[PDB]
Formats: structure tokens, sequence, C-alpha cells
């Protein structure tokens, strides 16, 4: 199965640099066409740049808003697409995808007949994250929404980077539960709310439980919520 | 610098229904040069339709691709769950852009949000900032609007909100809305009201609480 590998992304402080890498599979990678797409958080696709096979030249082109700071090269010996991305902006923040569209082969036969055929694949990469932030690692303080059908929560605020997970009630309580979308404060930090919605009935019966986790620095939360 | 336009941004249809989507270019895109693409939340693109009307192979033929110069459409004969996503135009003969998206939920019955406010926390509060959140719970339409009023005043600059994508399993929208300020500024008033409007309402609806209860 043809597929492609995107890595390279990672932190980075503004005006800093990154290599990004696409590794492609079972495709003539010096016959194809490849391009870097981008979206930033909650928004659309944006052509980054592509750069035509080896052996049509290898012409390059680039958006407007990264020519002069990001270069797209090419290794058709080891089959992997290079973005290198130079004075970088908080803008620059997104999914990377490495994508192209090449030609497979078909094969079926009768008892009478052979038949051989080749149709498109267009292939995308899982993609691979960048994150340009003046911002320092830190994990979330995490505070109570209480109560007083009832609804409570969990504010997880003043975090950095993404992503944070929450659970509730070490994930035996899912029906209900809303967790929302980060949004990034002015301070470069993100915050977040997660809620449920109960009987309320509950509130003096069962005892609710936030279990926030931010991998990036070791933290671990349990907040019981009360009225 | 062709650029490409979509219309609407979001399509609200029942399953089953017929989808009729539409991409603009400012310039001709010619007709091998345009494709159609889906993405659903948390996945990579899928091509569905390239060179104008060819059907990538493994995509169902109720998906289908027309157009000529700077009018182009995509069709999906019976929507599927599956196919409630974004859908992109793209162009790659002289210009390389994407289209802005348009996005196909599902058209569910009216739904008025239940409104709920929070106090900041005690916890919160002697660390010197105060957040007070708004929850518009499982509404639909995706439009709603909240507005802060402290001891009746508009707040305008001090809030930020959060949508959550359509819910998978009734089709609602949920929003939470934050208003931040200082001790200082918190300290000094006392009623604290999330004005909610709503097409599910036939009036604002309004939570409060008073800071010392």
């Amino acid at each position: 199965e043809v597929q492609l590998v995107e890595s390279g992304g990672g932190l980075v402080k503004p005006g800093g640099s990154l290599r990004l890498a696409c590794v492609g599979s079972e495709f003539t990678f010096s016959e194809a066409w490849m391009t870097w797409v981008r979206q930033a958080p909650g928004k659309g696709l944006e052509w980054v740049g592509h750069m035509r096979p080896t052996t049509e030249g290898g012409a390059k082109d680039y958006a407007a808003a990264v020519r002069g700071r990001f270069t797209i090269a090419r290794d058709d010996s080891k089959s992997t697409l290079y973005l290198q991305m130079n004075s970088l902006k908080i803008e620059d923040t997104g999914v990377y995808y490495c994508m192209t569209g090449v030609e497979r082969g078909d094969f079926w036969s009768d008892d009478y007949s052979q038949h051989y055929n080749t149709y498109l694949i267009d292939v995308w990469g899982k993609g691979t994250t960048v994150t340009v932030s003046s911002a320092s690692t830190k994990g979330p303080s995490v505070f109570p929404l209480a109560p007083s059908t009832a609804a409570l929560g969990c504010l997880v605020k003043d975090y950095f980077p993404e992503p944070v997970t929450v659970s509730w009630n070490s994930g035996a309580l899912t029906s209900g539960v809303h967790t929302f979308p980060a949004v990034l404060q002015s301070s470069g930090l993100y915050s977040l709310s997660s809620v449920v919605t109960v009987p309320s009935s509950s509130l003096g019966t069962q005892t609710y439980i936030c279990n926030v986790n931010h991998k990036p620095s070791n933290t671990k939360v349990d907040k019981r919520v009360e009225p | 610098e062709i650029v490409l336009t979509q219309s609407p941004g979001t399509l609200s249809l029942s399953p089953g229904d017929r989808a009729t989507l539409s991409c603009r270019a400012t310039q001709s895109v010619g007709g091998d040069y345009f494709a159609w693409y889906q993405q659903r939340p948390g996945q990579s693109p899928r091509l569905l339709i390239y060179g104008t009307s060819r059907r990538a192979a493994g995509i169902p033929d109720r998906f289908s691709g027309s157009g000529s110069g700077t009018d182009f459409t995509l069709t999906i004969d019976r929507l599927e769950p599956e196919d409630f996503a974004v859908y992109y135009c793209r162009q790659y003969e002289t210009s390389f852009t994407f289209g802005p998206g348009t996005k196909v939920d599902i058209k569910r019955t009216v739904a008025a949000p239940s409104v709920f406010i929070f106090p900041p926390s005690d916890e919160q509060l002697k660390s010197g900032t105060a957040s007070v959140v708004c929850l518009l719970n499982n509404f639909y339409p995706r439009e709603a609007k909240v507005q802060w009023k402290v001891d009746n005043a508009l707040q305008s600059g001090n809030s930020q909100e959060s949508v959550t994508e359509q819910d998978s399993k009734d089709s609602t929208y949920s929003l939470s809305s934050t208003l931040t300020l200082s001790k200082a500024d918190y300290e000094k008033h006392k009623v604290y009201a999330c004005e909610v409007t709503h097409q599910g309402l036939s009036s604002p609806v309004t939570k409060s609480f008073n800071r010392g209860e």
C-alpha cells in the first residue's frame, strides 16, 4: 500500500528553524509531484508549496506567506521530501501534510480474459505538528465549576502546549460530557473547559472527579467537583 | 493568483437528502486541474473527484463532480452518515490553492440551549484572577449569542468562546463562554449575568449569580 510518513514537527520559538521530512513508499519517487499542505487549529487546508518530479526538472513553487522563509528539497534515492522552515512565525503553527498523486496497477483475469489497468492514488501522510510559540511548558491549574438536570465541570486553565486529556470518574462517566476545544489566551497559554450534565438528585449522592492529564509537563490532577 | 470560494460555509441537510456544493474561481481553471476533497475531524483529507469529473478509485458512485471555467459543483446523491464533513475544492493548473471549505452538518429539529453559569472558584480567586463560565448546552442550530452583563453593564473584549463540533450522538452543538477578570475588578461588582439568545428561545435567557452567595 502506497504511503507517506511525515516527521520533524515539534515545538520551536518564533524565528527558530525546523526541518520536516516525508518518506514515501510503493511508488516511483523520482516521478512523483510532491506537495506540502498545512492546517492551522480549527482552520482550512492551506497549500504551502510543491516540487515537480525530478524527471520533469523538479521546479518548485511556494505560497507567498512562506516564500523566502521555507525551502522544499528532495532526495529521490531515499524517497524523502523535505521542508526547511526558517524564520518561523506563530501563524506557521499547525499540522503539516505530505501529499502526492501516483499511478497504481490493477490486474484481473477471466476464463477468457486478462485486463491490465492503471488508476490514480491520491495519498496523504498522517501529518506532523509544528508549534511555534515563545511560551514555556506548563501544566494547568484545574478549578471546579460547581453546580446548584444539573451541570458541573472543571476549568483547565493556563497550560502549554496542547494537548490535555480530561476524563470523569476515571472514564466511568461519559454520557453528558462535553470537553470544549481549547482557546489560546493573550498570555500564549491555553485554557479549556470540560462539563457534564447529571441528574440533580445525584449532587448529594454521587461524587464527581475530573481526571486531567497533561503529558508535556508530567501533570496529573484529579479534582473533585462539589456543590 | 486565482482565488477559490465556496458557498455556503455550512450546509445543513438531513441524512438521505441530495447535497449540492459550489466552488468558484476568480479566473478559469482548466478541467483537468480541478479536484474535490473530503476531511473529517482528526483525519487526513481524502480525494473524491479529480480532473473535474473523474471519481477516484474506492469512492462511492453517489459522489459526482461537474462544472467548467469558473463554476464547479460537487453533488452527493444521498447523504450517508459518513458524508457529514468538510469539503474542499482545489485547483492545480497555474494556481494551487484550496477552497475555504464547506461544512455539511445534520439538519436537526430546533433545540433551545440549556444555560448554566459558574462563578470563579475560591482556589482561583486567591491566585488573583477570576474566570466566570457560561455553558450553553445541546442546542441546534449552531448560531447562538452570549452576552455578559456585570451589574447591568455590557462587557466587551474580556471574554472568549469555544464551540464543540456537532455532537455525533444527538447532532447538537455546545458552547462555553469565559469572562476573565482580575480579583480587583471582580470584587468591585455584584450581579454577573449571562444573557443568551437562540432561535429556539422566544426571549433572551439570563443566568446570573451574586458574588457574595
